[PDB]
């Protein structure tokens, strides 16, 4: 669609305060941007905020006869998208090379910590296993993705719950009202995404970029470290002389930061399991919901409800009455003689 | 609906129905004018009206809005980017609905002339004379008035930084000191775009970060307020 | 009176064929499909062809006049769709494809492409020297009759032109600028 | 690429019986087939003809054959391009050929009935064999649809189909014990003519199929009978020139058909354990 | 397992698996090259700095242009599979490809020049990637292609509490403990990086150090099967 | 008794397109993303996508996404100017009932947002009906299949002039009735929410 | 033209159709009821040389786990580069599918038949059907064509019996073919072509319906049951206006059904 434009003094200049090493958003080189978390109405919903970046999780629960080899570890999928809205040139299908290669360098990482297990969803291994499917949509594109990215998931995955009620023998049976009880996940490991934005000759280095940044940054690298200070995957992109040595401090750098990043899953994740416990209150996001401005939320009475609907006969009666006659007529026009 | 002028000299909203006992008027731009007369609101803003009352040769009913896209309008005040060069005109963006165009002579030049002077992804200074409902338009950087010169190619290194047109509005009321205010600071150079742009350049990165920060925030503060929190920067 | 492209009439020897023309050989072969029709010469032969239901074909013609309307307006340079070439034209193939400039916008004067014919409005001029370089033609409105031929106001009215450079709307009152 | 001022030699050269490299009419070039070379299933051939590449593979399988023939075993061709093959198409750019000699060497090798169904149909209607047998072009010698003709019959006299043995289940699989292996010269092949005036060629650079509009499809067996046979072109013949070409096809093809045919042997004599 | 000082396809976890290439092959191209990791094989084509080619829009001036396409026999892996479906893979895969080269191969000679490589898995079993990735090397040093460095692609796994170099198929089969690396040891840059495994925040310096190491072998053993063309294409 | 349900919409959220507007009906939401007037290299054209939560969009949407196009190019006086293409896309956060109505007017905002001059407003309302025949506005995720008969219109800010509607149900005329007009009474609501609710973005302007 | 707008309403104004049509006007309605033997049911609906046939096979597979024993009814709308060269060449157009949808909407707001029977093995076997409709001719109404090519097409459906014999499925071409096809309800769809000012006209053309400004159509079951409402933006509107289109619309119903009901003791055994 519309190709966000690019000055030069911009470009350059905006390299020209990194090479100051201080950030344009005036921050410093390893911090976030504070990155926020909404959870949904429903249970398996989420929404992630890392400052201007914005993305969408939702889950799925499925009762699906697994694979044929291994048939005692059911399987499990997950898709990330790009919209349009996303950014102005997201028109769906062309950006493969995003789609492409974070869509599958993301779930890199999933099959990867396997931090997921495979067995404890399967119900009747090589009949019924469970299925679950996990969507990410990129509403916003603002800088460093693949974080909230994974965030996203993360954060997500841990939400869901999965149904189950009796089933014995060859038998399932599943309700809703014993439901109420019974819906939770094998959330074994939790890794995330830490991106590590070089600037020439990686002679300078950025972390969690936001869009401008993005793209000044000539060479990329990513990272995933579950909370046992271990690595699931990195990736080397955007071509750079990525000195062994200083791969090394990143790679550090990053544990250290994944470390503080979790806090918040669980933080929050807690924070929102109080909630439905105590007062209640679901939702998608209320709290842009009181925030003054851009945002209003009342609720409105429904006699005007009743009043005029008698009126319906005064407009129906009064035009159609006259209006069905003409039938009578229609009735022998193109059907009599036909029967050639 | 039913308004007039005063009926509603405030907020209204996209669809509605208003005039005066009038002739003749400019339509601004969420208004509409056809019924002796009448006028419709499209988008949603409040009225706005500036008077000509016969001499002045400029007289319209307005609508404003704080809505992204900015519109360019008469001799406007714009900065910009230069999406391409095609022919004797190139396109440069404002963040209209579409780019404008610059003449291949604007720069008081004969042809060989502006060449490495005039590059895509470059900057510019420039008042459109052009900008009209159903025609594209288009900028120059001369002054045709006189043919002098007030709008260059923008700086040798710099920094452009969007801002609220409220507060672009705000920043370049002549009854507004932050212009002069700023007339402070040594050395400096800065250019306002009314799309929204601030080209900047002090001594350093710094003084210049700031100043650009304390502009990103510039609205709400003391009439006075900015006025040290200048002469803060100014000293230094 | 009809023909398939499968039969044989005449020869090399009486004529030759401009219509529904196949010819190997000597022989006459029927290329087109559709009708049959002949052709007498001033020469005591005659010429032989297929029946072209579209006898309406390409004839915009090099320095001529047409009827068209607008399309795009540069300030600098004005765009078009032509459809009457005069009038037993109706082709649309060439559709709205050609291109005027003010200097031969007029033949004296100095008023801008914005302040003589708008985007939506027909006007009408006669063909200038025409360059497929680009798929472009070259016309013109240089003259006391030609110009534009359309008025619509802002209302919605319709405009008569009230000067030489100037058409308005009865309704509302819209003193604008169009080469009459 | 595709020039007129050469195209002119081109044609008359070929009707004089003077093709190009100091071939007649009729003539070919040292074609071989070096019988299995993927270290990744049974039947394998790399046949280099001219300057193409053509390698072909096979793999059994067990159970369901289908619905309608059941009690039976039938072939899989799956076909590939390979980037390197066109400097052309590219990734979009193989489903042609790749979909159409898919097809091609399908029907083929479908009515042929060559197909030992029989030696081939495990448990009739429970379990059958099924074997792929895929595709890829590394090049192009031009004539280069005939290479497969021969890479697609010259790897599979090597399908050592392994001698396995099924009890209910229970899966028996002698990996030195390679006997229930079937190989037979009914298989069919595919003949070629392109005219290049009224002296039309088989086996021509493609500098020289560039001067042509139409070519034959004919299919021969060990010794004549015939496979799908087709023509091929955006041009047209006249059919009183179809027989002649037409039996070119049992006439010519058996000659290097039969020559080759026999080379499976010529691997499989000087080398049972030197290869 | 592997142990006693000999991994379980019998050799020492700091001591490759033997591997001979065919470079120069097809003379259709320009850049032609082929080898095989042990029991892995690939063929890697490149032409020429040619032209803009097909689709005459995109073009990008200052420096050259590059291109790459990677695909592998559906019988080359252990079974056999959907190539054209399953691309996923492959064209991730690919784009990896294009970075690496896309880094050290200087378009900067060759403006709007469009070079396009491709390469094709025969046989696959292991390190893969790495595989091509010389795979393609060769195939470019035959296009002589000037580059700023020749790169080799090498794998590091862990296992055993201990380093091997180049996971060859059985152990990528492991707990898939895997890094890889495409390196120019000019100054032993790293120029590409990927390892998918989960091993602890230090088992890096050690497996990264393996493949890193590893490269520089490949690169010297490759040095010779290349020095040794040249002479000999000399006559 | 007949009320549509709790009320909410969020304006300009998503810093990246020049349109964005997020609508809230009770525990139900979408928000619609315009990258507004954008002249693509005649008049002014509307392409709008919406896509869903979960699974990937299929063509039921396809099909629901052309309605809400059209019901659009009806309001959207954007269509004025020439050259010009205006892209809208509408993402399914909060579904439980009122579905299509949702997204209207998060779209309709998304464009309010999104400035393009509009013409009028307008605003979806649903209802349910159940095999007692009985209606409700703004139903649920419960009342929707609960019921034997759901409908949404598209209604006319200026003129109510039901601009739109589709519907799947088990109703007659004596049906399409009262609730069209009853509906009539629903939007008016709205309608008059979004006037409350845009005095609250300009409360500053 | 580009021009023409009003030209066209010219006739309008002066209520007249440069077809010679004006408010309201079935005009060539026809249908070829099994025209298609290689298919069980189907129906052939030509109007204003448009033809959308409907070709219905018939299939057997596996009630849904969730739904056990329930029936299966598959329809699909497909327009290729035929019925105007102004189609694409490939994939399902735009409206191509809303349509495919619109009558399968149809087919579940109707209840037509009830998935009942078409289980083979109430549990473990189902009756499957693809009627599949193509406009081979495009312009005008293209949605009514299929209300009935399907409509009748159905009609057209006559299948075996169902049977289990020791772990195997019994059925046999010249078995008992009882019920082949019959619904308790046969609602069908007419379409209004609308302008502006609701100065509306019907069973619009491919030109008519073009430069129109509204569609609307509405699907009614014999007894008047109001299948479904489609409006894509329709200007706006009046109840009393639908009122008109309310009942008026019921007319064009008969007929249909007359148009239809004639095939059955001509058509049907001729």
């Amino acid at each position: 669609m519309k190709e966000t434009p690019l000055s030069n003094c911009e470009r350059r200049f905006l390299l020209r305060a990194i090479e100051e090493k201080k950030r344009l958003d005036g921050r410093q080189t390893y911090d976030y941007r504070n990155i926020r978390i909404s959870f949904g109405t429903d249970y398996g919903c989420c929404i992630v905020e890392l400052g201007k970046t914005r993305v969408l999780g939702q889950v799925s629960c499925e009762l699906v006869s697994p694979k044929l080899n291994r048939a005692t570890e059911g399987i499990l999928f997950f898709n990330l998208e790009l919209s349009q809205m996303a950014a102005p040139a997201f028109e769906p299908g062309r950006q493969s090379d995003l789609l492409v290669k974070l869509n599958r360098l993301m779930e890199r990482c999933l099959r990867n910590s396997k931090c997921i297990d495979t067995e404890s969803l399967c119900v009747v291994a090589g009949e019924k296993v469970w299925q679950i499917r996990v969507d990410l949509h990129l509403l916003n594109h603002d800088g460093n993705i693949i974080d909230a990215a994974s965030i996203a998931a993360i954060v997500a995955l841990c939400h869901f719950r999965r149904p189950d009620v009796s089933v014995q023998g060859d038998e399932v049976t599943l309700y809703t009202p014993e439901e109420r009880d019974p819906v939770p996940l094998s959330i074994h490991h939790m890794p995330i995404c830490v991106s590590f934005a070089f600037f020439q000759q990686g002679t300078y280095l950025l972390v969690d970029p936001n869009e401008r940044e993005e793209r000044v940054m000539d060479g990329l690298l990513v990272i995933a470290m579950n909370k046992h200070r271990e690595i699931c995957t990195i990736q080397s992109s955007g071509g750079i002389m990525l000195l062994k040595d200083q791969v090394l401090r990143c790679s550090k750098i990053a544990g250290v930061k994944v470390a503080e990043i979790t806090e918040l899953i669980l933080k929050a994740l807690e924070n929102d399991q109080k909630v439905r416990k105590e007062g209640g209150k679901f939702g998608f996001a209320e709290s842009i919901a009181n925030q003054r401005i851009t945002a209003f939320k009342m609720e409105k009475a429904p006699x005007x409800x009743x009043x005029x609907x008698x009126x319906x006969x005064x407009x129906x009666x009064x035009x159609x009455x006259x209006x069905x006659x003409x039938x009578x007529x229609x009735x022998x026009x193109x059907x009599x003689x036909x029967x050639x | 609906a039913r308004a007039a002028r005063t009926v509603l000299g405030q907020v209204v909203l996209p669809g509605e129905e208003l005039l005066l006992p009038e002739q003749e008027d400019a339509e601004g731009p969420g208004g509409a004018v056809e019924r002796g007369d009448r006028l419709l609101v499209t988008k949603c803003g409040r009225l706005r009206h500036k008077e000509p009352g016969s001499g002045s040769g400029g007289g319209v009913y307005w609508v404003d809005s704080q809505q992204k896209r900015y519109v360019p309008v008469k001799g406007d005040h714009v900065i910009g980017i230069v999406t391409a060069k095609s022919g004797d005109i190139f396109k440069v963006d404002v963040g209209g609905s579409e780019p404008a165009s610059l003449s291949y002579l604007s720069f008081e030049g004969a042809t060989k002339r502006n060449r490495p002077n005039v590059q895509v992804g470059d900057l510019i200074y420039g008042q459109f004379v052009v900008a009209n409902k159903d025609m594209e338009p288009e900028m120059v950087c001369i002054d045709s008035c006189g043919r002098a010169n007030g709008m260059g190619v923008i700086g040798q290194d710099g920094l452009l930084f969007k801002v609220t047109l409220g507060l672009i509005r705000k920043l370049l009321a002549p009854d507004c000191e932050i212009i002069q205010e700023v007339g402070k600071l040594y050395p400096l150079e800065i250019v306002f775009g009314m799309n929204g742009r601030i080209w900047v350049k002090a001594k350093t990165i710094q003084q210049t970060l700031i100043l650009a920060n304390i502009l990103e925030a510039c609205e709400h503060m003391t009439s006075d307020q900015r006025k040290q929190i200048f002469s803060r920067l100014a000293e230094s | 009176r009809y023909c398939i492209p499968g039969e044989r009439l005449c020869n090399l020897e009486e004529g030759s064929p401009g219509s529904g023309t196949y010819t190997r050989h000597g022989y006459i072969f029927s290329s087109l499909a559709g009708c049959l029709m002949k052709s007498s010469e001033n020469g005591a032969l005659p010429v032989v062809s297929v029946v072209r239901e579209t006898e309406s074909q390409l004839l915009p013609d090099v320095g001529a006049i047409v009827t068209c309307k607008v399309s795009s307006i540069n300030s600098r340079f004005a765009k078009v769709h032509i459809l009457y070439v005069g009038s037993m034209p109706l082709k649309n193939s060439f559709r709205g494809t050609i291109r005027k400039e003010d200097v031969r916008a007029t033949e004296k004067d100095k008023v801008e492409i914005y302040k003589s014919f708008r985007p939506g409005d027909i006007v009408l001029a006669k063909v200038i020297s025409l360059g497929d370089a680009q798929s472009n033609y070259l016309l013109t409105t240089a003259e006391n009759e030609l110009g534009v031929v359309v008025a619509h106001s802002e209302s919605g009215i319709q405009m008569v032109p009230i000067s030489w450079c100037e058409m308005q709307c009865p309704k509302t009152h819209t003193k604008e600028f169009r080469k009459v | 690429t595709l020039s007129e001022a050469e195209k002119v030699y081109i044609v008359h050269g070929v009707q004089e019986d003077l093709r190009v490299d100091g071939r007649g009419c009729e003539d070919y070039r040292c074609v071989e087939v070096e019988t299995d070379v993927v270290s990744n299933t049974s039947g394998s051939a790399r046949v280099k003809l001219g300057h193409t590449d053509i390698l072909v593979g096979v793999k059994a399988e067990m159970g369901t054959p289908k619905l309608e023939k059941p009690n039976e075993g039938y072939l899989e061709f799956f076909v590939d391009c390979s980037a390197s093959a066109t400097p052309e198409f590219e990734g979009r750019g193989g489903d042609d050929l790749g979909t159409e000699i898919a097809n091609t060497l399908y029907r083929i090798f479908n009515n042929k009935s060559s197909v030992d169904l029989k030696t081939l149909c495990i448990s009739p209607r429970e379990h059958c064999w099924v074997l792929y047998v895929d595709v890829l072009l590394l090049e192009c010698g031009g004539n280069l649809f005939d290479a497969i003709s021969i890479a697609v019959k010259a790897a599979l006299f090597n399908t050592r189909i392994p001698r396995v043995r099924v009890l209910e289940d229970i899966e028996l699989s002698d990996d030195p014990y390679d006997c229930i292996r079937l190989s037979v010269e009914n298989v069919p092949c595919i003949v070629t003519l392109c005219k290049i005036g009224y002296r039309h060629v088989v086996d021509a650079t493609l500098q020289e199929e560039a001067c042509s509009l139409a070519s034959l499809l004919v299919s021969v067996t060990s010794k004549g009978v015939v496979t799908c046979m087709r023509k091929v072109g955006k041009g047209s013949l006249d059919p009183e020139s179809i027989f002649e070409m037409m039996e070119t096809g049992k006439r010519v093809g058996k000659v290097l058909h039969a020559s080759l045919q026999s080379v499976v042997h010529k691997e499989e004599s000087l080398g049972p354990k030197r290869q | 397992l592997s142990d006693q000082g000999y991994r379980v396809d019998g050799r020492r976890a700091g001591e490759l698996r033997k591997i001979q290439a065919r470079m120069g092959v097809f003379a259709q191209a320009d850049g032609s090259a082929y080898i095989e990791q042990g029991n892995t094989k690939a063929l890697a084509v490149v032409y020429g700095p040619h032209e803009i080619r097909g689709s005459r829009a995109r073009a990008l001036p200052d420096r050259a242009l590059v291109n790459c396409q990677y695909s592998s026999a559906t019988f080359s892996t252990g079974e056999r599979k959907r190539r054209p479906h399953g691309d996923r893979k492959s064209c991730e895969m690919g784009l990896q490809l294009r970075q690496t080269f896309e880094a050290a191969i200087l378009t900067q000679l060759h403006p709007r020049s469009q070079i396009d490589i491709y390469v094709q898995v025969l046989q696959a079993d292991g390190g893969t990637y790495a595989a091509c990735v010389n795979a393609a090397t060769l195939a470019v040093l035959d296009a002589g292609i000037p580059m700023r460095d020749f790169v080799c692609a090498c794998s590091a796994g862990f296992v055993d509490g201990t380093a091997l170099a180049d996971l060859s198929h059985v152990e990528e089969a492991a707990g898939g403990p895997q890094l890889a690396l495409a390196l120019l040891p000019a100054s032993g840059q790293i120029a590409l990086l990927e390892m998918d495994a989960r091993l602890h925040e230090d088992h890096l310096e050690r497996v990264l150090e393996a493949a890193a190491q590893a490269a520089r072998d490949v690169h010297t053993l490759l040095d010779r099967v290349v020095r040794q063309h040249v002479r000999e294409a000399s006559i | 008794g007949c009320s549509l349900r709790h009320f909410a919409c969020e304006q300009n959220l998503l810093s990246r397109p020049d349109g964005s507007a997020s609508f809230l009906q009770g525990d139900t939401s979408v928000l619609a993303g315009v990258y507004g007037p954008a002249e693509v290299k005649n008049k002014a054209t509307l392409e709008v996508i919406l896509r869903p939560k979960i699974g990937l969009p299929g063509v039921a949407e396809k099909s629901r996404e052309r309605l809400i196009r059209n019901t659009c190019e009806a309001v959207v006086l954007g269509t004025l100017h020439p050259r010009t293409s205006i892209t809208v896309v509408l993402q399914v956060v909060s579904d439980a009932g009122s579905l299509l109505a949702c997204c209207l007017n998060a779209a309709c905002m998304a464009l309010v947002d999104a400035g393009v001059p509009m013409r009028a407003l307008f605003c979806g309302v649903a209802c349910a009906l159940d095999s007692d025949g009985t209606l409700v506005l703004d139903p649920t995720s419960k009342q929707e299949k609960e019921a034997r008969a759901v409908l949404t219109f598209a209604l006319d800010s200026v003129e109510r002039k039901l601009l739109m509607s589709s519907t799947k149900g088990l109703y007659s005329d004596t049906e399409l009735q009262q609730c069209l007009a009853a509906a009539q009474a629903a939007s008016q609501h709205v309608f008059r929410f979004y006037r409350e609710s845009l005095q609250r973005r300009y409360s500053k302007s | 033209t580009v021009e023409p707008l009003e030209y066209y309403r010219r006739f309008l104004k002066e209520n007249c159709r440069p077809d010679g049509r004006e408010l309201g006007e079935f005009r060539t309605t026809t249908v070829n009821i099994g025209s298609i033997s290689t298919a069980d049911g189907s129906a052939l609906v030509k109007l204003g040389n448009t033809t959308v046939i409907c070709g219905v096979k018939a299939e057997f597979a596996a009630p849904s786990t969730d739904a056990p024993d329930k029936g299966y009814v598959v329809p699909n709308v497909d327009l290729p580069p035929l019925c105007s060269s102004r189609f694409r060449s490939g994939p399902p157009g735009e409206e191509a599918q809303v349509a495919s949808q619109f009558i399968a909407d149809v087919i579940e707001n109707s209840q037509i038949i009830q998935k009942e029977d078409l289980c083979i093995s109430p549990g473990k076997l189902v009756w499957v059907l693809y009627c599949d409709l193509i406009c081979l001719d495009y312009d005008g109404n293209i949605l009514d064509a299929c209300t009935f090519a399907l409509l009748a097409a159905l009609k057209n459906v006559q299948l075996p019996e169902v049977t289990i014999n020791e772990e195997t499925a019994l059925a046999e071409v010249n078995l008992k073919k009882k019920s082949y096809l019959n619904i308790r309800t046969h609602p069908v769809a007419t379409s209004f072509a609308v302008f502006d000012d609701t100065l509306l006209i019907v069973d619009p053309t491919g030109e008519e319906e073009h430069l129109a400004t509204g569609t609307l159509t509405i699907v009614m079951d014999e007894e008047g049951k109001l299948c479904c409402l489609h409006k894509p933006g329709g200007s706006g509107l009046t109840g009393a206006k639908l009122q008109d289109c309310m009942s008026r619309a019921v007319t064009r119903h008969k007929e249909v059904k007359k148009l239809m009901d004639e095939v059955i003791k001509s058509m049907k055994p001729k």
